[PDB]
């Protein structure tokens, strides 16, 4: 039907850099716009990074802002986020999410993948 | 940003019953609001987004109104697939914002 | 007694080869055999000399030409046979499919042997034969003339135009009225076709 | 004996196609995208096979406004995707801006857009009827009539809840037509094919005899 | 220091307006000279089109466009007829003028009709056309035909004729009589087909364009 | 070949940037001041510096709306700062009168303004690259190029709680190019310098040997 | 008293129109000659710009703008090979008329290709340069090239030669072979470099501006 | 045999004093040695002559000048050397820093030794090399001739400005086609430069 | 096919009654 899967997840201290991808399988992977969410300890939700179907628009929240990079490959059906300099609240699990657009709400979801800054 | 807080972190209801949860924005989101469903140890499911509209395949029991600042989420019959944490979403503008969760109590 | 298509003669376009000399003769293509059932034959030519003679070692060869035709249809029956056919020269013909989706490759370029038409009314283009008088024509009405003869210059958005591709316009011969003839006579009456393209050219070899 | 020019016979303005916006309901999207076709009405389309090469400008004019007929004061921009361009992915695409994509801002409150295409086919007429293959869904098309895409979208920031309808009218300036073709007696099928259905409809409505006249 | 009329805003549909180029300094293919261009519709009107007299019920296809005549042992018959409005639905609608002529509401003019024959060399017959203005109901037997405008056409000789016919405007009525028997030599077809083609004359005009009901 | 012109190839107009008020939420102070980047996009960058000196008049447009894309009736002031002179200090300022300081007045429920500015430099022309320093931060910078702040203000008189983004369209006029510069291959990394990245992007796509073709 | 077309208040991005100066009296600072003005952009794609023929992997740098020569122990082999589109991805992108053919959909016109040779002054040997028409594919050997066009050049003699192709709309192959073995006398580097330079004729043009995806 | 960049002469700019006698006069800059490894040269002047003469005695004590250069370099190498060398004079040349922030000052005006190059094929400036020839340029091709000329005109936006900030261009010598010579021969190709400035002026001593 | 690509001539009878072909050459081999 459909997979998304990710990787890359795991222990780091803080600094570090790590690239969490996520592959597709099972519909056109070009046609959607894709996005990260991260779920704190507390289970707070949170948004952190988005694309646009075709590599147009690519939005960042404030926190995260020039400090991490999401890219795509249509060809790979994958999803790349390039994130470093991890501080301690940057831990939490990350979901790989599709959306059909900016404001459509989110249908699926990774099994998503934890983080782990600490010493 | 845009803060969207939920009233009760528990409610509590048994097999049968009817409850309803409410959401509230800090500002005018207009009808854009989007309700997740979370089960124990599972990635949050889409239900009911943009006011009423509910997403394919969800099952008719789930049902949502409002519009402005102040919205409601309403299950007609409760069953035991029911328990999880559920949460209200802003998509009317960037950034997105999820309210702070809202677990469900079966009484027996 | 002559048709000349749209008024004009065709000419050369004032560095593109001008052969000349042996794709200046006529060609005698095979002679169909018009019965009292037939119905209908197209050709569609720079096709039909694709293969054939000098010419086609041009035409497959070169990357763009430019060409003219003048084409001579004639058809022997002695006097005891009735009937009349439409000869038209039809520039830009798209032909269809029927549906109870696209027409078979061998519908859409038939070769030096022609196409017999599935539906002869509506030319197999969607268009009514009423009308396609409008196109260039000739009537052979087998009690008064039996030649046609047409002369079709070259007609293309573009200067030149590859052979193998787009196809400058086609011919049709339909016997509108069909062929009768009492007991004894020939049963078949043949129908012959003769192409001399005029003023042709060629470039990049 | 003037109104049976070919000038005078394309002359008038019609309306080439509706597009919606939609950004309110269950289609959130906010944008869209209006492939030009000028078959778009199969009326329009029986008097332009009328002629296999014809050369015209166009001048175009969009009339909008809500649901409610209602006309409030907001903003729209109006972008021309010139043939050979990439179109825009969403709503927020950096392609809504560049600088070659020639656009329109208009408020809905102001009377309506108006602008002027040139002719923008690489051959010296257009084609409505190619034989041969472009190099079997290939077969009879012309690769060089693309007119353009007009996206359109609503400059307002995020999720607007009104969708804004528009209708797009087309007039040909300055026709040459060459040579004719004869007009089509069956139905059509299908939108870019000639193809007919199999049971022929008659040209004339039949009659009792051969002899009887009403 | 000027003042706005009451008809400012409104667009109108044939408008005969300018409007903005969108991109200046671009330069259009330019022309080559393309064989045909034909400038008015009025030419059109002007060339013959088969016509379809025939038009009866289960007579198929192509084989409509064609009027049967054979020997019928009967001296003066009425071998078909058809009324000449071009525009009113009947034969008249496979023509070419039969359908430019659904594009406007009013036209004028003269037309012309014209005929050939297809039998077999050696037949020999006469008939007779007979053209009925448009005032009075079609004549009853060939004497009161051939008191009005008529034509002998004669087959062996004349193997096509033209009947123009004189006046119509915005009715009329053409009829085909035997005037004698079929007459062929021994093993020949005994039966021709007639076809029938139409055409508008000079002063064929038309008007105010309207949009048709064909489609 | 008059669309391979200098004149013609900078022509059209395009969008140098986009400024924000924000005078409603957690920013209330109700102002702000732009100053003029032509730099601004890294598509507009490269193809200014194909050539090194160009004098050239610019003209404006300001085309803005609420968060909505509605445009209510409420007065805006678009004030020009000059190079050299000083700049506000807060929504109040008494900078925001003076005299020199031209202005713009214009509602939002007008079509947008437009302005012409002249050629500010000293120099016969600007310089897209200045070698040498101007009397390590300070090696090639040119103080010569400043154009003026475009400071912006909402004349309604305390906290409307209305954010206004507004958008700043350029085009370039009577411009003429001076000794060319071939184009550059390598990304860029910060505004002012020419500074590239570390490891080296080739020009071509690479093939699989010097022989095979496609 | 006038009235208002619809066309009124629109914004049209590509204006051509005229605006207020907002500093009157305001004086410019005088032009004086500065040498070098390009009116032109078609100027620019008519200089040579040295061509990158190799794009191999792992080419590194500054070894990618020359293809290799050397003493092969064959008669006839095929040295390199490119395609000639100025537009499309390839060799092309390193020259100054392949960057700015980026910003138009449409050019037209002749190019022209030229040779040089960096190998020591004793050397000599004989190159076979063959064209081919952009309907074909590249020859398989020499035998098939030579019927084409081609220009054998010859080195101790002539040290650079120019290619002229006839023509390119909006595809063709030049191919570069070995004629004979590469000859040198004792005591030479056995290998040399040969480096490209394309450039675009007089009747080169461009039309319907567009921004490139270069960056 | 002589390129005059951008098709002028210098010229005066009709109290600035005219040098003319003994600023005329050639002068002659240490000799680069070109190796196999060796990977390009910079100068940027009107830096060398700071130091060197008595120009740089004028260029150093007046607060503006104007001028124009001629420029000649000359490679001496035996005929069993092969390799091929590319020399442009591109004005306002403004040089980068690699990143794993701007260049050091010795980086930006070397002086009369001249510089390496750090990265050849980007120039060091960011634009490729393959599109450096659209400035004014010689071929110095060890198989045909040895020598390359240049004259510079003066080029700049104000009419006069001074030598110690602004550095009106610069000049590069490049080794597209690296050099290889068999065993035995002299390891080292070397190359020399000599620059005649021409027209100069000064004022405001 | 063969033929008609060489010399040739197209004879009809009910109008033309007798043709004429000239051989080019002959020395001291060819068919019709």
């Amino acid at each position: 039907e459909v997979q998304l899967v990710e990787s890359g997840g795991g222990l780091v201290k803080p600094g570090g850099s790590l690239k969490l991808s996520c592959a597709a399988s099972g519909f056109a992977f070009s046609t959607y716009d894709m996005s990260w969410v991260r779920q704190t300890p507390e289970k707070r939700l949170e948004l952190v990074a988005h694309i646009s179907s075709g590599g147009g628009y690519i939005y960042y929240p404030d926190t995260v802002k020039g400090r991490f990079t999401i890219s795509r490959d249509n060809a790979k059906n994958t999803l790349y986020l390039q994130m470093s300099s991890l501080k301690s609240e940057d831990t939490a699990m990350y979901y790989c999410t599709r959306q059909k657009g900016l404001y459509y709400g989110f249908d699926y979801w990774g099994q998503g993948t934890t983080l782990t800054v600490s010493s | 940003d845009i803060v969207m807080t939920q009233s009760h972190k528990f409610m509590s209801t048994s097999v049968g019953d009817r409850v309803s949860i409410t959401c509230k924005a800090s500002q005018d989101v207009n009808t854009a609001v989007a309700w997740y469903q979370q089960r124990p140890g599972q990635s949050p499911k889409l239900l009911i987004y943009s006011a009423s509209y509910r997403y394919t395949g969800v099952p008719d029991r789930f049902t949502g109104s409002g519009s402005g600042t102040d919205f409601t989420f309403t299950i007609s019959s409760v069953q035991a697939e029911d328990l999880a944490v559920y949460y209200c979403q802003q998509h009317y503008t960037t950034p997105h914002t999820f309210g702070g969760g809202t677990k469900l109590e079966i009484k027996r | 007694n002559i048709v000349l298509s749209y008024g004009e003669w065709p000419e050369y376009c004032p560095k593109p080869t001008r052969p000349d000399v042996s794709v200046n003769r006529f060609y005698t293509l095979s002679t169909k055999s018009w019965k009292t059932e037939s119905t209908g034959w197209y050709w569609k030519f720079p096709d039909v000399l694709n293969d054939t003679g000098v010419f086609g070692q041009n035409a497959q060869f070169h990357y763009l030409y430019r060409s003219g035709f003048c084409m001579h249809v004639q058809c022997n029956a002695s006097k005891f046979h009735q009937g009349a056919l439409l000869v038209a020269a039809i520039p830009e013909f798209v032909i269809a499919a029927s549906s109870p989706l696209y027409p078979d490759f061998a519908h859409t370029n038939p070769g030096k042997d022609g196409q017999e038409f599935r539906d002869p009314y509506v030319l197999d283009a969607g268009i009514p034969l009423s009308q396609a008088l409008v196109f260039p024509h000739q009537w052979i009405n087998l009690r008064t003339n039996n030649c046609a003869t047409i002369i079709m210059p070259y007609v293309n958005a573009l200067p030149f135009d590859s052979a193998l591709n787009h196809s400058n316009f086609g011919l049709v011969v339909i016997p509108i009225s069909p062929l009768k003839y009492c007991n004894g006579a020939t049963t078949e009456v043949p129908v012959t076709l003769t192409i001399a393209p005029l003023n042709s050219e060629f470039s990049g070899l | 004996v003037n109104e049976a020019s070919v000038e005078h016979f394309y002359s008038r303005a019609g309306l080439v196609g509706v597009v919606e916006v939609k950004d309110s309901g269950t289609s959130l999207d906010g944008y869209t995208v209006w492939p030009i076709d000028v078959m778009g009405f199969v009326q329009q389309r029986r008097k332009l096979e009328l002629s296999t090469y014809m050369r015209f400008d166009a001048e175009f004019t969009f009339v909008s406004n809500l649901s409610n007929s209602t006309t409030p004061g907001m903003l729209l921009q109006y972008m021309y995707v010139p043939p050979g361009a990439p179109k825009p992915d969403g709503r927020k695409s950096y392609q809504w801006q560049t600088a070659t994509n020639p656009s329109v801002f208009a408020k809905l409150s102001d009377p309506p857009p108006q602008v002027s295409v040139p002719f923008m086919s690489p051959a010296t007429a257009y084609q409505w009827f190619y034989d041969g293959y472009p190099t079997n869904l290939q077969y009879g098309q012309c690769p060089n009539n693309m007119m353009g895409h007009f996206a359109i979208r609503t400059v307002s920031e995020s999720t607007t809840g009104k969708n804004v309808h528009v209708r797009v009218y087309m007039r040909i300036k300055h026709v040459r037509a060459w040579v004719p073709r004869p007009l089509r007696s069956q139905a059509y099928m299908v939108k870019n094919y000639p193809t007919y259905s199999q049971t022929i409809t008659n040209t004339a409505t039949d009659r009792a005899s051969i002899t009887t006249t009403d | 220091p000027t003042e706005l009329k009451p008809g400012t805003n409104q667009f109108l549909t044939t408008d005969d307006g300018t409007s903005p180029p969108i991109l200046p300094g671009f330069e259009p293919t330019p022309l080559i000279h393309i064989p045909g261009e034909f400038t008015s519709l009025l030419d059109l009107c002007q060339i013959e089109t088969i016509l379809e007299v025939n038009n009866t019920t289960g007579t198929i296809g192509v084989s409509r466009l064609l009027i049967p005549v054979r020997a019928q042992n009967n001296v003066d018959q009425l071998c078909a007829s058809f009324q000449v409005d071009p525009g009113r639905n009947g034969p008249w609608q496979s023509t070419m003028v039969g359908q430019i002529c659904r594009y406007y509401t009013q036209w004028s003019g003269s037309l012309k009709v014209t005929f050939m024959f297809t039998g077999s060399f050696m037949a020999t017959g006469k008939m007779l056309i007979a053209y009925t203005p448009p005032g009075s109901a079609q004549p009853a037997t060939r004497e009161a035909a051939m008191l009005g405008t008529h034509i002998v056409w004669d087959f062996g000789l004349q193997s096509s004729v033209t009947l123009v016919i004189p006046w119509i405007s915005n009715t009329g009525i053409v009829t085909i009589w035997y005037q004698t028997n079929f007459v062929v030599p021994p093993d020949t077809p005994t039966e021709a087909n007639i076809i029938a083609l139409g055409a508008a004359q000079k002063n064929f005009t038309l008007k105010l364009c309207k949009d048709t009901d064909e489609i």
